[PDB]
């Protein structure tokens, strides 16, 4: 089950649905822009659970770990499938099929234009790469798996090991896809540095647009409901 | 606290 080529079949079949929604009939303002991009976030976050489930050894870490390690990554997730989704777009992030804001309409809203150009410099340096599938579907996995799991007490010692086993077993899949290109050792090298460099860039991004949302929040620029309004809360 | 996502988990 995790050998390479079944491991990155599972992550191929795990994928979450693209979640559906259009503009609202009268022209954007600042709540009403909040309100369509967290009403899609909120369901997103829905089917972001069913898709961890699937990754093989997930459901076997402790459920402490698996709360965990989703409170840690979620923002992170939410961004890394948008930039996939606007790779072949340039100049615009394309939230959903009716939802494909341009760069300027960041203008809306006090302090989102400098979190849309770090999203489109970073699917920026994708594109120049040429970023494939399933070097996408490994990239995806070790954000979720890569977090500090600085030691906690809790009531209940093996759920650590099965966790660096199973990020071990998704960081052997991605050297395995690279290898497929048949480039040069050194190249090979500078690919997979380059590739894991970008994990810096993607948690700065998740850092601002958690500040963002939290101030949007408690200015009552935008109300938050269920699965959202409880990571927001924990965090 | 972390009410909602254990639901889901289960
Ligand atoms: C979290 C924000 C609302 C939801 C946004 C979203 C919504 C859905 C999605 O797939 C990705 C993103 C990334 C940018 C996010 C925004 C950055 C700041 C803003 O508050």
């Amino acid at each position: 089950a995790l050998s390479p080529e079944q491991l990155v079949l599972t992550l191929l079949e795990a994928e979450p649905p693209h979640v559906l929604i259009s503009r609202p009939s009268a022209p954007f303002t600042e709540a009403s822009m909040m309100m369509s991009l967290t009403k899609l976030a909120d369901k997103e976050l829905v089917h972001m659970i069913s898709w961890a489930k699937k990754i093989p050894g997930f459901v076997e870490l402790s459920l402490f770990d698996q709360v965990r390690l989703l409170e840690s990554c979620w923002m992170e997730v939410l961004m890394m499938g948008l930039m996939w989704r606007s790779i072949d777009h340039p100049g615009k992030l394309i939230f959903a099929p009716d939802l494909v804001l341009d760069r300027d309409e960041g203008k809306c809203v006090e302090g989102i234009l400098e979190i849309f150009d770090m999203l489109l410099a970073t699917t920026s340096r994708f594109r120049e790469l040429k970023l494939q599938h399933k070097e996408y579907l490994c990239v995806k996995a070790m954000i979720l798996l890569n977090s500090s799991m600085y030691p906690l007490v809790t009531a209940t010692a093996d759920s650590s090991r099965k966790l660096a086993h199973l990020l071990n077993a998704v960081t052997d899949a991605l050297v395995w896809v690279i290898a497929k290109s048949g480039i040069s050792s050194q190249q090979q090298s500078m690919r997979l540095a380059n590739l894991l460099m970008l994990l810096s860039h993607v948690r700065h991004a998740s850092n601002k647009g958690m500040e963002h949302l939290l101030n949007m929040k408690c200015k009552n620029v935008v109300p938050v409901y269920d699965l959202l309004l409880e990571m927001l809360n924990a965090h | 606290r972390h009410k909602i996502l254990h639901r889901l988990l289960q």
